[PDB]
Formats: C-alpha cells, structure tokens, sequence
C-alpha cells in the first residue's frame, strides 16, 4: 500500500520510466496531459505509483496531488540545462509543502545518453541539496531506454522504505 | 457544393419513391411529378423552393404514414440542407425555409414500438437545431420561432419519453435561447428616452402539450418573441403553477433563463418589458422558491439564478436585492443544516465575484434612508456564524465560509488602503453629507412611526430634526413624493385629501409627470404611490385634482383628430370634467374586472355605453375605450398597501415592495473619489470591527491547523494596519493587547 | 477544483492566466476511470457551458492547446456505472461537444492525429451494434458533419505540386476501425490533406472485399453514405489530389464492382449503385475504364436474383441517361 | 364513400368553407400550406372532403389529388379583378386534366359580402363557364362568415351525386 509520487518537468522522462517498472520494454510514450497509475509490486511490498507531467500548466496540481506520499522522484532532464533552475525551484517549493516533510527527494538525472550530459556532481551541487533538512539525498544518475541506474534508484528507494520500518 | 443539386433531389426523389412502393397514393404521385419536373431541366434558375420541398413536407407533417417513409423524407431535408440546395440565391428561399421548420414543428406519423419514435423526433430537433443555428434561421418570423420553443421545451420537459430525446430537446434548447438572446445582444434600443408603463400581462404565455409525434409575426424575429420566450420560462418557475410542473421543468426554466441573461448581460436594461419580466415576476419567483422549497437541486438553481442577477443587473435591482438578502439572513439566523449550507455557499460567491461588495452595499442600502441595513446586517451574520457555537447544530462547512468572507472584507478595505497618504487623509475637514445623514437614521426612523400613527406629530417631527428643508407645502409634498419607501400610504391617502390640505395635494398632483401618456397610464402612475381612501368624497377631491393636473400638464391643441388613430396624443383632449368620468370609470372597471366574487364581468358593450357625453359632449373615440379596457382586463391596477396579517402574505409583501416601485420605469463605485471610499470603510469598520476582530482571535485560539493560525494572524495584522490608518484606538490596543497576551 | 477556485477568486479577467489551467480539473475528471457517470456528466456539461458562451477565445493563452486538450479528453472518456440509460446520456454529452467543437474555428485550429481520433470514436459509437438506436443515429449525423467539414476544408488547400508524376506506393491496408473502448506534412499541425487520406482509407476499410465478415450491413452502407457525401461535398477537385483519387479510384472502385456483382442484399446494393452513379455523374472524365468494366458487368447482370435486384439496377442506372 | 376536392387560388376561404360545413363555426384559419382532409355526414351518405392550399408553388400538387373524385368544388376569389384570368387559366387546366372529366363542378365565390363583389353571371361569362361541355355546372354565391348558400350549393352537390347513381 506503498504510495511513489513520479514528478519532473516536460520531456525527462517520467512516462518512460514507469513503462521501464512495469513492463521492462521501451515504448513509444505521448505526452501526458493528466496522470498513470500503475500499482506495482517489487519484491513484497505493492507500489502504488502516480506519474504526473509538465507542460508548464499542470504544477498548481502537482501541489494538488501531494497527500500521505512517501515516496518523491524529481527526474530532471540532464539535456537543456537552462531549464535545470526551473526544477531545481520547483523541487525547493514542493519540498517547503507542509504534507511532504518526511519524504525523500530522490533524483534521476536521466538522458546520460544525450551528448553534453551534465555531471551528477555538478547537477546535486545546483540543487544545493545538502540544504536539505535532513530529509534525503539519493542523486543517481540512470538512463531510460537501457537500465544503468534505475535498479540503483528502485534499490535505493526501497531499502530507505524499509528503513523507515 | 459544385455539384448539380438536381441529381441530388431526383435521387432523393427516387428512393423515397421506392420505399413507399415497397411498404405499400397522392404522395407518390407527387414525387412522380416533381422527378419528371426537375428532370426536364438543368438548373434551378426559375423553379421555386417550396415546390421542390413540397412533398417531402407532406410526408413529414401527413400523420397518415409510417415512422420509416416520415424518417426517410427527414433524412432527404437534412441531406439537401447540409448540401445548401436551398440557397441566397434560389427563388423563394425564405418561404422554402419557413415551410420547412413549420413541416418539422407539426410532424406526425403512425409509427412502431418507442425506439422508431425517438429516432424520428431525434431528427426533427436536430434538423431543427441545424436550421435555426444557420443564417436561413435568422431569416424566420416571430411566430415560427416560437412554435420551434414551444416544440423542443415540450419535448424537454415531458415524463413519457426517453432521456436521450429530452437530453437532445435540451442541449437544442440552450443553443436556441443562446442564439435569441445572442440577437437581442445587437439589434436596437426602442424610445430610450420615453417612459413605460407596466401593462402587459405575464399569465398569457403557457406551455402547451407534447402532440408532436403520435412590429408583430409574419416578419423576421426580433423582440417580440424574445418577450414571449421570458414569459414562458417564467410560466415554467411561476409561484401559480408548482403544482402543473415538475421539478426538472423548473429547473430546466431556470438555467434557461440564466444562460440568456449571460448570454445577453448589461443590455436588458434598455429594453423595459424584458426588465420588467426579470425585475418583478422572475425575481418574486426565486425568493418564492428560496423561501418555500425543501429540493436541494431545485434551491441551487434558485441561488445561481439569484448571485448571477445580482452580479449582473445590480444596480436597477436593489430593492428585490435588499428584501432577498434580508429573507436568507432570517433564514440563516434562525430548516435543516444543508439548506443552511446551500444558501451560505450560493451566497459566498457574491463577496468574491463583485467589486467591493460591502462597501458598495453600504453605499447604497444602510445610507439611503428607508432602507433596512444590509451590510452591517450580512457581516454580523457572517460574524455569529462564524463562531463554532453556530457550527454546532448546522453544516461544518458554513464557519470556513463566513470566516472567508470576513477576512475578504479586511482584505479589501486594506486593499482601499494602499496609496493614500494618511496624512492627507487626516487633512480633510468636511465630512461627506451623505454619513452625516446616516448618522441619524434612528431618529428619522422614529419621525416616521410618528407620522404613520398621525400625521399632526410626525411633520412636526419631521420639520424640527431635519429631513425637510421648510415647513412649506412644496417641501413636504417633495418629502412625500421621493420618500415614501418606508412612509404609510394608507396614512399619505388619508392625509392628502383631509379638505384643510387641498394645498398640499394640489401640489403633490402637480408634481408627477403624466405629459404624452393617456388616462389609463396617469392613474397607474397616480395610485402607484398613494392609497385612495374609503369615502366617496374623499376619492372625489383626490380625483379631481388629478384630473386638473392631467389637463394642465397635456395642453392639447385644436386638431382633435377622431378615430382612424392609433396615436394617444392629439387624438384625445378630455377638457377637464371628462377626465374626472372616465378616472371615476377606470376605477370602478378595476374592480368589476378583478373581483373573483361577482359572477361574469362587465363587458365592452354598454361599457362603451355610459360614456358617451363627456369629452365635449361626445363619444371617447374607438380607440381609446378599447384600449383602456384591455389595460384593465390585463395587469388589474397596482395599489400600495393591499392589506398585512395572516393567510396571503408574500403576495401582499411581493406587492408593496417592489411592484408599487415597478410600474413606472425609466455604479457608484466608479463615481467616487479614493477618500470617499475610505470615508465609508472608516464607517463600516466602526461599526463592525470589533465584532471581526473578537471572532477572528476566538476562530484562532480555538484551531490547531498551522494554515489557519497563519491566514488569521495576517488578518489581524491587517486589522491593526487598518486600525492604525483611520485612528481606530480602541480596536488596535484591544488587537496589539491580545497577541501580545 | 478548489485550488482553481483560490486561483481565480478575485480577478477582473483572464489575462496572464494560462486556459490550460482553466480546463485542466474538469479534462482530467473527464478522461479518468473510476469516476461515477454523474461527476463526469457534470464536467461535460460544465465543458458545454464554457463552450457556448465562448470563454477560451482567440485572446485567450495557449487556445489552441486547450481546446486540443479539451478533444483529447473527450476522445478517452471513460467512466463507471449502474444502469445503462446514464452511459447513453453522457456519451451523448461526448457526441456532442465534439460536433460543437470541430464545427467551429477553433475545431479547424485542431491537429490531424487529433481529427483521426475524433473520426475513429464517432465511427466506434456509430458502428456498433451494443449502444442504444437514439445514440448511435446521433453518433451518424456528427459524423456526416464532421465528414462535410473535413472535405469543405480539402476544398481550400492548393494540390502540392501540378507538374510532378504521382506513383501508387502507399498502401491501403494501414488503417482499422479500433474497437470501441469508450465509455464503461505531419501531424501536430492544423489538419489538412493526411487527415483526408487516413480518413478516406478508413472509409474503405469499412467497404471491402476483404473485410466483408468483419463488418455487419449497417457499416458497410453507413460507409458508402460517407463516401457518398465526402464526394458531393468536394466535386470534381478530388481529381487534383493524386493520393485521394487514387483511393477513388483502384480499391473503392473495386470494392463497389465487388458489392454489384456477388451481393444479395438490397439496401447494400442500393447504395453501392447511389455511389457509383454519383461517381459517374461526378468524375466520369478521368474514370472511364472502371465505368466501361461496372457498366459491362451490370448489362450481364441484366441479360441472364429474384429480378428485386434487377430492378433495383435498372431504377439506379436510370438516373444515368437522364 | 364520396371525394369531394375543394380547390381554388388563395384567399378564397377554402378552409372556412369546409370547416363551416363541418361544424357550422367561423374559424379564423391561417394560409394552409400542405392539405387538410375531413369527413362530412349532411345525409345518409358519408362523404369524405379533400382541401388543398391555393398557393403558386402546390398547384401542381393538386394536378397530382385527382384519382377516383366523385365532385369538385372549384372555389373563386370575389376580387383582385386582375387574378380572373389565372384562375380561369387554372380552371380550363383542371378542366382538361382527362381524369376530372366525369365529375360534377360547382363554385361558391364566397367574396360576394364585401364591397366592389363582381356579378355571378359577370363572373361566369368572363370565365367562360358557358364553353363547359358534357359537365355539370352550376354556381351559387355565398358568404363564408354567413352562410346561407353554402347549404344551397351542398344541396346541389349532393343531388346531382344521387342522380350519378
Ligand atoms: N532515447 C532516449 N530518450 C529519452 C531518454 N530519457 C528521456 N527520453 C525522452 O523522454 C521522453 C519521455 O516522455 P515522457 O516521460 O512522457 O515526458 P513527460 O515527463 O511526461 O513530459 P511530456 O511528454 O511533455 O508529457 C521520450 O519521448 C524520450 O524521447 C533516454 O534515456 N533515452
Ligand atoms: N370577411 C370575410 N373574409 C373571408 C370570408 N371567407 C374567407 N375569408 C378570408 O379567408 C381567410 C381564411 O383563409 P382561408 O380560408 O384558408 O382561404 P383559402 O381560400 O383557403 O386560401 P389559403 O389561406 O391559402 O388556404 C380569412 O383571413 C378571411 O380574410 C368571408 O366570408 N368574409
């Protein structure tokens, strides 16, 4: 009865990692305009995930959608890095959201197959996430079409999980 | 569209052809001639339309034939109009047209089980929809449009059909209304400057049956059937008939008519019959079901109509706003806890949707004498319900609300507040004219009670304390005519014609306005805000000085001009005796026509009769006499004071309210300057701000939510910022004190 | 909702505010499962409202993208009932904003994978055979309209070249009415010419040879009706376009030669015969093989079937020499 | 078991005529555009009555009404002097139509109580009634508000239908 709350901006990748958990397969993902739920389950525990997408219209309901969540992952397109301050004030904002305090911001920086991908260090060092008020921080870098960090983050994930109990 | 559209009605013909030879005469024998006819030719260059719509029209509206060829002809008529066969320019394309949608509204066929029947009434109000929303339709009558209302608003609100025909007849219902009202939006205003009297009649428009299935008309629609439209939807939520409609009918009246007025907005006021049908019986209708109703849908409808009028037309409906606001302040203060929570909602949604409601409500009502307070009654409201004592027993959601309206009302006088150099604010000297009358609304308030228990104290009265500029009779008759809201009238009636005051009646007559208007109208306008008294003579004086300002005020001219005239002018000249008659005549008319006791009535014959003599010793001309008595059979006269106790009360209410102040018709905010607006503030906060202040420390003490703490926190910083602005000592001490503690 | 209501409380207009924010709430309780039918038949009617009094308007932000979504939306609307009267009910709220919607400018402002999907749930609800009759005839009458007005609009865009050799090489069979799963130049652009085509290969997906058994009588004429008004609407310029009348041309031709010949049904034939006269009548300069092989096999037809058939032929080729 | 047809141009009070015969009112009817049809019961036989519009464009909807009619009611309008000769065009088109041949024709000219009403033999004469041949003729002027005449020319009918038989 687990509760994952799949956040980031237009085009990180969000719907690709979803497809990646549940079905192991790349597939073709249109942009999303409302939400996909897909509970799942990894090894004992269900995964009720809820994804939610960009489009620069939908971030007052991200707000919204924040209720008796544990889980938080911020995919930030490591591409394009002018838009890396937008995330990283989105994340600073939802992290001051009185109903996430004991989350866990956890971050993929996906598209590490794009040319020009920034560096992980270089990235968490921008989200100054060691302001953190000792909540999490589980910056993994990982890729969407091939899987090189998502178990990383998925073991990362749940091992705090099961830490909390 | 490039294509020959003579193919296109012989292939029509021909199927339909077929398929009445296969389910089976005059008809097929007229699709025989009209192929031959149009086969014989290559373009429609001099063929009328209605010829070549002719028998498929017969098909649609004979209620001889099968619900298949019925449905085939409607698919041939939808085909050729979503092809534009009839054309702007093809012979006869109006008459095509007109023909079409009257073969629609009558259709009739003998048909199978109820799937077939829907299907085929499916396709008359989609046709219906197509031709309407199209051009061709704005070229259709009055007539012909109220025929396809009647049609679809029948077939909406009828019990024995499918919902999905009734969902279809209101989906085509809603754009109809959107398309009159979207006309009426652009065509004209009629005699801006000219008064009008109230005399049309609202019990003249009723829905008729569903038989469907098993300037004046005759010319494109424009008025005329925009009028009859809102009588029928106020027919449909009408007080008079709960019992012959159902709940989803009125419903269904009341989103229409709200559609139309977003649809139209700010323009009904220049059309005064359509103003009239919203301001007296549509609004006597929502208070009735506000005040009379246990359905929650039916009481929604209700209030959005209600919120929706207030937002739009407020400024000409403040006296129903008053009287509205004033019931549901009763009702809230006093009915299960969800109608409490309906009405507090529906209501909510004013102080946010309006410039500056209370401040606006306070500068109309609560400083306009003869008016009951309304702003400082709503917020004491808002304050006792706010309290969780109030939320025991009630809805759990009213004490969020009322706490939002409040902290909304400081947020806007702080919002007054932002650039206005206290200083200079303090600098002003002379206070506004208009608080320093409010300042004595007690005292007035007591000459009044004076003046209806006997006239002998309360001018006295009402001389000595202000209110009037001089004991002379121009004054005091100046008094009575404009302040009058909360004065007796029965008492004005007695007083005005005691013989000692022949000079103040003298010149109250004198002071109204009766040039252009015929007899009819002047005693309308003359007993609109004066009771006649009992005795004879005392009706006699009261009379023959109207009748000598009615002569004055129409100086006529030597033309007199009889009969062959419609006009109401230089027609009529009654030089003064003649005048008195007719009034004496009018009067007693009234009665025999609404006098529900008296079997049969007084008609025109002989009516006409004991007349003749009196305009210079001849007969009042055709025109006028009929005239007169159809505005006497219709809209019986308006009187003030009917009678007040027990049995039959809201009608009474309804009467001398607001429908004295509706028989004759003809914001502030923008108008006034940053200081003035903070002038009132200072006001209302006055009188009001401890009230918020105590609620709002009770409402934050009380919680536990860290939002709440933090919203009510910042009010009351804003409170103190107020507080500190206007000088209010007293509260900023008591607000600084509190926190500190 | 509520955050909506917090966000617009106080606002003389719309100015900064994005209409995808607007619309967002109701698109999303919209498109949702495990909404119930009157929640999401109050959101259509809410869609209704803001559609007729026109409130997402030219000088609106992101138009264009709200009322793309707002199709999106309604081209997956999906809820859960009890009875099936409400089922009907909404998806007639469905059926008709969409008819509003792409009747109107902003429908023409639309996308062409989004026109696509507005034709194949309108086809779904018309052409199946578990709704009621009152929805599916209105799901038939949106899609003739929808129909005119896709052909209406073909009948504005210049061919793309005048001079240049067309060769056949795309294929027909690429498009397949999808299952109906409502209820219980490229793409990304203002929709032009691909949406034609892809609607025209439906069109003869419906009437076919080799998807004879896969559709029932009512679908195959509810087909050549399309094709029939597709045709009346756009005339004697379907000729410019090479892929259009290619379509016109080899397969419906076939597939109405393949509906004359080896068909016993009468209003299928009926129908066939109404498009192939309509063709003729129409473009009959640039097709005269296919006339020459349809009018020999009809004369064969005629000299050699209870001869209901052959009067239906003779009645229908009569329209001919007239 | 007899068709009696009423036709005439318009604005000669075909409709009053026949609901006059029908129920002995005045009815103020508006400008028919289709057909109405009612039955009549003056005698011991029941005769079914047929009545067409009298517009430009339904004419020839009338030229289709004529199978198996046993009696013609040829109504004319007693004024618009200028109309004579259309409707006399009309007439001898009824006339010659080869299927009204073998029926009996009367005309009522229900405009006579009006001011500037034409003479019923100056009607007839400049009609050419006189030209009729092997058919029953015969006019009866009336007034449709009033009445009078019209049970004279029903008479007459009716008469001449027994001596049919
Ligand atoms: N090839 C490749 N593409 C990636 C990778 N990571 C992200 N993408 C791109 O990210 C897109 C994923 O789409 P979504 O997850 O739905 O994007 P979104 O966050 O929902 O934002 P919207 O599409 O605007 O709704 C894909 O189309 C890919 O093109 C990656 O690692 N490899
Ligand atoms: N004053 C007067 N008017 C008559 C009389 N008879 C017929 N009319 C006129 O006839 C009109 C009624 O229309 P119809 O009875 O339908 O006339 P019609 O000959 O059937 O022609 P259509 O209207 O096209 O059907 C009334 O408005 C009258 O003006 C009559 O005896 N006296």
């Amino acid at each position: 009865e687990l509760r994952i709350l799949i956040l980031g901006l237009d085009g990180a990748g969000k719907t690709t990692i979803l497809y990646r958990l549940q079905i192991g397969e790349v597939v073709t993902t249109k942009p999303t305009i409302g939400f996909n739920v897909e509970t799942l389950s990894y090894k004992n525990l269900k995964l009720n995930v809820w994804d939610l997408g960009g489009l620069t219209s939908i971030r007052p309901y991200w707000r919204c959608y924040y209720a008796d969540t544990a889980a938080v992952i911020f995919v930030v397109d490591s591409t394009d890095k002018d838009r890396m301050s937008t995330a990283s004030k989105e994340l600073h904002l939802m992290l001051q959201e009185e109903e996430l305090q004991d989350a866990a911001l956890l971050v993929f920086a996906n598209k590490q197959d794009q040319p020009g991908a920034l560096s992980a260090s270089e990235v968490s060092k921008e989200l100054n996430l060691v302001e953190l008020k000792d909540r999490s921080w589980s910056i993994v870098a990982s890729s969407a079409i091939k899987g090189e960090g998502i178990t990383e983050g998925l073991d990362w994930l749940i091992d705090v999980i099961k830490e909390e109990q | 569209v490039t294509v020959d559209p003579v193919t296109i009605i012989i292939k029509e013909c021909i199927n339909l052809s077929t398929a009445m030879r296969k389910y089976s005469d005059p008809f097929l024998s007229g699709f025989i001639q009209l192929r031959l006819m149009l086969n014989k030719l290559k373009n429609l260059d001099n063929i009328d339309s209605l010829t070549i719509l002719q028998p498929f029209l017969l098909i649609v509206s004979t209620s001889s034939i099968s619900g298949y060829i019925t449905s085939l002809a409607l698919d041939s008529l939808q085909k050729f109009f979503t092809l534009n066969i009839i054309n702007e320019s093809s012979q006869n394309y109006i008459g095509a047209h007109r023909a079409t949608v009257n073969a629609l509204t009558h259709c009739r066929f003998e048909g199978s089980q109820q799937l077939s029947d829907d299907s085929v009434l499916l396709k008359v109000v989609f046709l219906l929809r197509s031709i309407v929303d199209s051009p061709y339709g704005d070229l259709l009558s009055n007539s012909i449009i109220y025929d396809v209302l009647q049609t679809i608003l029948s077939l909406a609100c009828n019990n024995r059909r499918s919902e999905v025909l009734r969902n279809a007849a209101q989906s085509t219902m809603i754009a109809v209304t959107v398309k009159i009202f979207s006309k009426l939006k652009t065509i004209e205003p009629v005699n801006v400057n000219q008064i009008y009297i109230n005399d049309e009649s609202y019990t003249n428009d009723v829905l008729k049956a569903d038989t469907i299935g098993t300037a004046y008309a005759d010319d494109n629609y424009g008025l005329p059937v925009v009028r009859q439209y809102l009588n029928l939807l106020l027919s449909l939520i009408a007080p008079e008939n709960e019992l012959k409609h159902s709940y989803s009918t009125r419903i269904f009246g009341l989103e229409l008519i709200q559609t139309a007025l977003e649809i139209s907005g700010d323009r009904l006021q220049l059309y005064p019959r359509l103003f009239t049908l919203i301001s007296d019986p549509i609004f006597k209708s929502i208070l009735f079901i506000i005040q009379n109703t246990t359905k929650l849908s039916l009481l929604q409808a209700t209030l959005q109509l209600f919120t929706t009028l207030v937002v739009i037309l407020g400024n000409n409906l403040q006296l129903q706003i008053e009287l509205t606001l004033t019931r549901i302040f009763s009702i809230l203060l006093d009915k299960p806890s969800i109608i409490k929570e309906l009405l507090i909602e529906q209501i909510s949604i004013l102080w946010t949707r309006s410039p500056s409601f209370f401040t606006s409500t306070f500068i109309n009502f609560d400083c306009n004498l003869d008016r009951a307070d309304v702003s400082i009654n709503f917020l004491k409201a808002l304050t006792k319900l706010a309290l969780p004592e109030s939320a025991l027993t009630t809805t759990e959601s009213v004490p969020p609300i009322c706490l939002e309206g409040l902290v909304s009302l400081v947020d806007d006088m702080f919002d007054h507040m932002k650039d206005i150099d206290r200083e200079e604010f303090g600098r002003q000297k002379n206070e506004m004219e208009i608080l320093k009358k409010r300042d004595r609304k007690t005292e007035f308030i007591e000459c009044t009670n004076a003046f209806n228990e006997k006239p002998k104290k309360g001018i006295p009265m009402l001389i000595e304390k202000g209110f009037i500029a001089s004991d002379s009779d121009k004054d005091i008759a100046e008094f009575l005519f404009n302040n009058n809201n909360r004065m007796n009238k029965k008492t004005i009636g007695l007083l005005l014609c005691h013989p000692d005051k022949v000079s103040l009646l003298n010149e109250y007559i004198r002071l109204f306005d009766f040039s252009g208007l015929r007899v009819d109208e002047a005693i309308r306008i003359l007993l609109t805000k004066f009771r006649l008294p009992g005795e004879s003579q005392q009706i006699e004086r009261i009379i023959e000085a109207f009748s000598s300002a009615y002569c004055e005020n129409q100086d006529y001219d030597p033309s007199k001009i009889s009969d062959n005239a419609e006009d109401d002018i230089s027609t009529v000249q009654p030089d003064a005796d003649s005048v008195f008659i007719l009034s004496y005549s009018i009067i007693m008319l009234n009665t025999d026509l609404h006098n529900p006791q008296v079997k049969e009535h007084m008609s025109f014959e002989d009516y006409s009769g004991n007349l003749k003599g009196c305009c210079n010793h001849k007969d009042f001309p055709f025109w006028y006499l009929d005239r007169i008595y159809c505005s006497i059979r219709d809209k019986e006269i308006v009187m003030p004071e009917e009678h007040h106790g027990n049995e039959k009360w809201f009608e009474d209410a309804w009467n001398n309210l607001i429908s004295s102040t509706t028989v004759i018709t003809e914001s502030v905010m923008d108008k006034l300057t940053p200081l003035e607006l903070l002038n009132f503030d200072r006001a209302i906060f006055k009188q009001v701000g401890p009230s918020i202040v105590s609620t709002l420390f009770n409402i934050y003490v009380v919680a536990s939510d860290d939002h709440i703490s933090t919203r009510m926190i910042t009010s009351l910083d804003k409170c103190s910022y107020i507080s500190a602005f206007f000088d209010f000592k007293d509260l900023f001490n008591d607000i600084l004190n509190s926190i500190a503690k």
